């Protein structure tokens, strides 16, 4: 039985991940792709 | 609560690095983007930026570069995540970062010549930590080989090997129910002040812990009333009890960064 405040936290954080880095970590990962071709 | 840790300490902030518009290049520089660490520094991380935009330029335009949001400049010491959440955290992602490699601000910023002058920064912010918590007890019996890996668990990113030394730090005695006083700082956009940092135990007098209310009531108190109170980006209860912060929600220099940021507008 976590306290509230905990639960709060970890909610929070997945919440922070899925708005922020989950949803530019596939794009940035193609472009940084095809960035590394153009320079060739 | 290891889980927490983690959770922190692999936080990722998506950022658009693009060059200031007069500097002269030879060819088009084309956007450079990038997750950031939250936990790490803009100096440490940004070794592909720079040899990225220095491939289009002329030797004799080439200087110290150093970054800018909105046309504040960016102070490096500072962590990552912090920067984001007190500046650009209401705008619109990616974070849009301008580099600049001419007309340093003398003023604002600190020069940033190697890696080692982070290392010395970031191991003084250590230092200060544990001055304030065990006395500097913990972090001075330590040998200079556990503080060398605290700071390469941080280069390299590694979560297990910076946190099997800096576990040591964030435990204290037992007779006590905390550290002797938490170390934070309190950043705000508005206050002429850079943060507000002063000495705070984690317990009180009858014995209660005190929560994150309790510190922003005590050295913060017009924060609370149409103001944010963020932390590693997430807006966490006010009673959250404030010795569990510093061990779970710190920065890897033990230091517990507070940001006070209006509302959104939208």
């Amino acid at each position: 039985g976590r306290p509230r405040w905990k639960r709060h936290i970890s909610e929070q954080l997945r919440r922070r991940d899925r708005l922020q880095r989950q949803a530019f970590e596939e794009i940035i990962l193609q472009y940084n792709k095809l960035l590394e071709k153009s320079d060739l | 609560d290891k889980d927490v840790l983690r959770d922190v300490w692999f936080g990722r902030i998506p950022t658009c690095f693009t060059l200031y518009q007069d500097e002269i290049t030879e060819r088009e520089a084309e956007p450079y983007y990038l997750l950031l660490p939250r936990v790490s520094y803009l100096t440490l991380v940004t070794d592909k930026v720079k040899k990225h935009f220095q491939k289009v330029m002329r030797q004799e335009d080439i200087s110290e570069i150093w970054f800018e949001y909105e046309g504040t400049p960016l102070k490096w010491h500072y962590p990552i995540g912090l920067l984001f959440d007190l500046l650009a955290s209401s705008s619109a992602l990616p974070w849009n970062i301008t580099v600049h490699f001419k007309s340093f601000p003398e003023k604002d910023l600190l020069h940033c010549p190697s890696k080692d002058a982070i290392e010395a920064h970031f191991m003084s912010c250590m230092k200060e930590a544990d001055a304030l918590k065990h006395k500097s007890q913990v972090i001075n019996e330590m040998q200079k080989k556990d503080h060398k890996q605290l700071w390469m668990g941080l280069q390299n990113d590694r979560f297990d090997q910076f946190w099997a030394i800096n576990r040591k730090l964030m435990e204290y005695p037992a007779e006590e129910n905390g550290f002797r006083y938490i170390p934070f700082r309190i950043y705000q956009t508005t206050t002429e002040r850079p943060f507000i940092q002063k000495l705070f135990r984690p317990v009180a007098a009858d014995g209660q812990l005190h929560t994150l209310g309790d510190l922003l009531k005590e050295v913060c108190p017009s924060a609370i009333d149409k103001n944010q109170v963020m932390i590693h980006g997430i807006e966490p209860m006010l009673e959250t009890p404030l010795q569990w912060l510093s061990e779970h929600l710190s920065y890897p220099d033990n230091f517990l960064h507070i940001s006070i940021i209006p509302q959104p507008t939208d």
